[PDB]
């Protein structure tokens, strides 16, 4: 049986969101990719520098934000410019949350020399595709 | 130059005298800035009446034409600055000061127009002064886009709109908006407390005077756009409504109290 | 800190060969021509075997930039195809997505 | 009432309109001047309004691209010219003019005006480096017999 | 009633130097999602009638790219699982524009260039014959 990036029912009680909810053979069908670069096109270069960018942005915003990013994050890249979409929720403070995005944007954007900017969009609770 | 502006800055105005005195001694000839750093330290460093402060001024201005160093800004603003401290005696130099300024062609800024109005600004009715004075400012910068050439510039529309709230002039404060609102002049707006207080001052002035129409136009465009309401303001929006008896929006402006 | 001790072999290779890379060129540009005296060949010959044996830019693997993994790498990602498949049934990458036709 | 910037002045300056405008670059940067600089920066500071004014502070501060895209903006190759890129043979001066040296260096100077990647800088620093290594072998080279030192 | 009561034009230079004559100019721009590429086109194509360009657009055939990986891990190399990456292109054919009208073009559509999205634009340039071209040395 196939095991990658699929959730198994079990009793119809655990919550999924839309991106858990659907297997790879979908994403072309009916979940865009997560992040948007033109690396990957055709005679394009700097396919493998900016996937190890995207991984690293996906693991260093998962733990600036602890339990905060309600769903995966979506990374943009245009020229230089590099914009990250994140859904949170509401548990933190608004005051820590816009420290964080200060902290977090003036860090990437020295780091990856380029002009990082963190969009978030709140939502109450993880929104619930399905039960599974 | 530099010893005498750095102990005026850090309030040495003795040693800013003493400086001076040494300067004469090595008979050399200082620059504007350096005249206009003596000036504030002299008027400064003692607690004498109108006239001694006035005479050494005049003075040091005397002594820095002989010394065959130009005017600038930044000198007309420093003796506005020391004339504010004697408000009842400098309203009349004031309008000398400005004159001299338009004779050599040193066209005021932002912030020598503010020390004027500050220095208008006596405490007491503000009527039969600052009447003289700011609509003729108002005329100077009408439709003229600013650049920032000196530090007090960015308070200039704020204490504005603040003797404006004073004289119950709606189409002053029009007039002076407009000013902020044309070309690039909005970034002299000023910090954020400049921001809000010269807000909350349009907008109360605006509730008291204009028709309700108009101030729920100018309420929609500022509020939360420019800046969020005091308290006390949305008690004066409130007030000028009921004053309208257009009370149906009344538990709109609460939630918007929410 | 890199993932293993064979990925930290492999960046001093590659270190070394950049380091060395303009000589080895230089040396091997006399080398590899029919118009110099034999001799000169044979004395460029054995200054080149006198390099370290690591500047050598064969010895540089293309290891998997993320597991070390040595074999399975492809070269566009620098990944290897497990983490690679992971990070595209993620969706994680752009563009990349099952071929079905 | 009546005009108020027409009347009595102080009458202490004269009819200066010209400022201390006399060109002082030769001096070190003061300190003083440099810091009233941020007072006056400080004075027209303002927090962004919309996108747009961001997008311009970016660029203003080089943090943005340039608009339309020049994949060769700020590059210059050491601001070198074509002929010095391609015309290498000037260099070939200590080398003798024929000879199995001279057709080999001849090689080494086509590939390199061949080479787009390598500055102008670089060429010369291989040059060079065959001129010395040559030198050093000047031994070798004569008793193969070949004209060379 | 807050609109501003007088704006400031940007700074706009005439430069006594002629302008650069280019003849065609062709915007390949390739992306993965169709819709997108469609959506970038009626943009361009409005701002190029907008500001009074000769414009024309077709779409060269799709490119895609096709890979094959082993699907488990030790040992399943009868079991693979195959990856695509889909390069579609559209082509914008400008013409008889010249250098000014180009570079505010090519700045306003590259700066609204979406994510995702790449560019390569080729500019023809007219050129006249060299001086030292019309008669030998």
């Amino acid at each position: 049986k196939n095991r990658a990036a699929r959730v198994r029912v079990s009793k119809g009680d655990k919550p999924v969101t839309y991106e858990e909810a659907h297997a790879p053979h979908y994403i072309a069908h009916r979940k865009g990719w997560l992040s948007l670069h033109t690396g990957n096109l055709d005679g394009e270069d700097h396919a493998a520098e900016r996937t190890v960018e995207d991984v690293f942005l996906r693991k260093f915003m998962w733990g600036t934000f602890p339990g905060c990013l309600a769903d995966q994050l979506v990374l943009k890249r245009r020229g230089n410019q590099l914009e990250i979409c994140a859904v949170v929720l509401r548990q933190l403070s608004p005051h820590k949350y816009y420290f964080l995005v200060g902290y977090s944007e003036t860090l990437l954007s020295y780091f990856y020399k380029c002009p990082v900017r963190l969009h978030l969009q709140t939502v109450p609770s993880k929104v619930v595709y399905k039960y599974l | 130059c530099t010893m005498i502006r750095g102990m005026v800055k850090h309030r040495a105005y003795e040693q800013a005298l003493n400086l001076y005195t040494e300067l004469l001694n090595n008979r050399l000839h200082a620059d504007v800035y350096t005249f206009n750093a003596l000036i504030e330290a002299t008027v400064c460093a003692i607690n004498e009446k109108f006239e001694e402060k006035w005479s050494k001024i005049l003075e040091l201005l005397r002594h820095m034409v002989a010394q065959k160093v130009k005017p600038n800004l930044q000198t007309f603003n420093t003796i506005l600055k020391c004339l504010r401290r004697f408000h009842v005696f400098a309203r009349s130099p004031a309008l000398q000061v400005l004159r001299e300024m338009k004779a050599i062609g040193i066209e005021p800024s932002l912030a020598t127009y503010h020390h004027i109005i500050r220095l208008f600004d006596q405490p007491g009715d503000p009527l039969k002064r600052s009447s003289f004075i700011i609509y003729d400012i108002m005329n100077e910068l009408m439709g003229k886009r600013f650049s920032p050439k000196d530090p007090d510039d960015d308070k200039f529309f704020q204490s504005a709109m603040s003797i404006c709230s004073s004289l119950r002039d709606l189409e002053l404060a029009y007039q002076v908006h407009g000013l902020l609102k044309t070309g690039d002049n909005w970034k002299f707006i000023g910090p954020d407390q400049h921001r809000n207080f010269y807000y909350s001052k349009f907008f109360d002035l605006i509730c008291l005077m204009e028709q309700i129409d108009v101030t729920l136009k100018w309420y929609e465009d500022l509020i939360p756009s420019a800046y969020f309401p005091h308290s006390q303001t949305m008690i004066h929006l409130l007030q000028a409504l009921d004053v309208a008896n257009r009370l149906e929006v009344i538990p709109k402006i609460w939630k918007d109290s929410k | 800190h890199y993932v293993d001790w064979r990925m930290w072999r492999d960046v001093k290779r590659r270190k070394m060969a950049y380091e060395y890379a303009d000589e080895r060129l230089r040396i091997n540009s006399l080398r590899k021509n029919t118009i110099l005296p034999k001799i000169l060949q044979d004395v460029a010959d054995e200054e080149i075997a006198a390099l370290p044996r690591d500047s050598c830019p064969v010895r540089i693997r293309n290891r998997c930039v993320m597991t070390s993994r040595p074999r399975g790498v492809k070269r566009r990602w620098r990944l290897s195809r497990i983490v690679f498949r992971h990070l595209a049934d993620h969706g994680q990458l752009s563009g990349i997505q099952r071929a079905t036709w | 009432r009546k005009n108020i910037f027409t009347g009595k002045r102080l009458n202490i300056f004269d009819m200066m309109a010209v400022t201390k405008e006399a060109p002082e670059t030769d001096t070190s940067p003061s300190l003083w001047d440099v810091e009233f600089a941020k007072q006056l920066a400080t004075v027209n500071e303002q927090p962004l309004q919309n996108g747009f004014e961001e997008l311009i502070q970016w660029t203003k501060e080089g943090k943005l691209w340039e608009f339309p895209i020049n994949n060769e903006a700020g590059f210059d190759d050491d601001g070198s010219e074509f002929h010095e890129h391609i015309f290498l043979e000037k260099h070939l001066e200590s080398f003798p003019k024929q000879g199995p040296i001279r057709h080999f260096m001849e090689l080494v100077t086509c590939g390199l005006s061949k080479n787009p990647y390598l500055s102008v800088k670089q060429k010369v620093e291989h040059i060079e480096w065959f001129r010395n290594y040559f030198n050093e072998k000047k031994d070798i080279l004569k008793e193969s017999n070949i004209q060379f030192n | 009633v807050d609109v501003p009561k007088d704006l400031t034009k940007p700074v706009v230079t005439i430069s006594d130097e002629p302008d650069i004559l280019y003849k065609r100019l062709s915007v390949l721009v390739k992306g993965h999602d169709k819709a997108v590429l469609d959506s970038y086109e009626y943009f361009a194509v409005l701002a190029a009638k907008e500001l009074g360009i000769s414009i024309k657009v077709h779409e060269p055939p799709r490119k895609i790219e096709r890979f094959t990986l082993l699907q488990s891990v030790h040992i399943y190399k009868k079991h693979r699982v195959q990856y695509e990456m889909r390069t579609l292109y559209r082509c914008l054919e400008l013409e008889h524009l010249t250098g000014s009208t180009a570079d505010v073009y090519l700045e306003y559509i590259q700066r609204n260039l979406p994510e995702g999205v790449a560019m390569e634009v080729t500019k023809t340039q007219l050129e006249q014959l060299p001086e030292h071209i019309k008669e030998p040395i």
